[PDB]
């Protein structure tokens, strides 16, 4: 029964230590600032495309 | 009635020796056989959890 408890807490480990390293590319945090980033610069081309 | 008593003695003290020789011969082969069952489950029990 301690086993349960190890074997279940290593298998969570191991699903943090998968989402650590991917978060750049996974995470909505990372994947929202690379958005802001692009929508900024949509924001700003638009407004070239019509003041041309 | 001394002799009495002292055969009622012996009628109690046997019957609790008889008990005690047969009842611990029971007991250790009980749990023995919830060992031989524990090993079934830890090894089933981590199967399972490998699984997951």
């Amino acid at each position: 029964e301690i086993k349960a408890e190890i074997n279940q807490k290593s298998l969570e480990l191991e699903l943090l230590r998968l989402e650590k390293e991917t978060a750049d590319i996974t995470h909505p945090l990372y994947l929202g600032q690379k958005h802001q980033a692009l929508q900024a610069m949509n924001s700003h081309l638009e407004a070239v495309l019509r003041e041309k | 009635m001394v002799e009495m008593i002292e055969s009622q003695t012996l009628l109690l003290t046997y019957l609790t020796i008889k008990m005690q020789k047969n009842l611990f011969r029971l007991e250790e082969k009980a749990e023995r056989n919830l060992l031989l069952v524990n090993d079934q489950k830890d090894q089933l029990q981590e199967t399972i959890h490998m699984m997951k």
